[PDB]
């Protein structure tokens, strides 16, 4: 182990990008009504985390316990 | 530089190295492609205790995108308003007058441009 | 399935206050 951190309808939007060993996470929230489709609109995202972990990230898997959409920058 | 530790071209910081031959390992020589800057990977060749070993510490500075935390001994003074003064705010130096402002800052911002 | 992402995914580029302006930036955007 190298890095550890513990801290203490809806539409949740996240942006993940990796550069220079830093993982940047951006988060925004918007209230909507329909689940099936992405609604059209404008919404801005504020910074949350800049994690200093220097690995190549080439794949990811979502962890589940009702839809999610993925686009590429 | 290519397979073990790559420094970015836009580096802002310092490099410190010294000699410990009195105190007295593995490195990587085969890999598929060069490393991106500030990346690690855990084809390994061992050193022989070709010249005396050296210890290296590299300091990288994060330039005030967050509230300031690490800086040296200087004594804070009372602020003087509506008067032409030299000012030093968190290492940001200027000459001007300072007034109360109606602008509103979101918490991640520290200065306006 | 496949959908469209219309005017979606903009974030704040830097931690600097700006107001009453138009700003051109070059970055990884959706
Ligand atoms: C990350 O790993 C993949 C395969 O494991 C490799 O092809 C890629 O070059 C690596 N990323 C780097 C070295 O930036």
């Amino acid at each position: 182990c190298t890095f550890e951190y513990i801290s203490d309808k809806h539409l949740r939007e996240f942006v993940f990008k990796n550069k220079d060993g830093f993982l940047y996470v951006y988060k925004g929230y918007q209230p909507i009504d329909v689940v099936r489709d992405l609604p059209s609109g404008f919404n801005t995202l504020k910074p949350i985390f800049k994690l200093p972990l220097g690995i190549n990230i080439t794949n990811f898997r979502a962890i589940l316990t009702a839809a999610y959409f993925v686009g590429y920058l | 530089a290519d397979y073990n530790y790559k420094l970015p071209d836009d580096f802002m910081g310092c490099v410190l190295a010294w000699n410990t031959r009195n105190i007295d390992y593995k490195y990587r020589y085969l890999r598929h492609g060069k490393l991106r800057p500030f990346e690690r990977d855990i084809p390994l060749n061992d050193y022989g205790f070709g010249y005396q070993p050296y210890r290296v510490v590299v300091l990288s500075f994060e330039l005030l995108n967050a509230p300031a935390t690490v800086c040296g001994p200087k004594l804070s003074t009372d602020l003087i308003k509506n008067q032409c003064v030299n000012f030093n705010f968190n290492g940001l130096t200027g000459t001007g007058v300072l007034t109360p402002s109606s602008k509103r800052f979101q918490p991640f911002q520290q200065f306006g441009r | 399935t496949q959908h469209t992402s219309s005017m979606r995914g903009v974030y704040y580029p830097d931690e600097i206050f700006r107001s009453d302006t138009l700003y051109l930036t070059q970055d990884l955007f959706l």
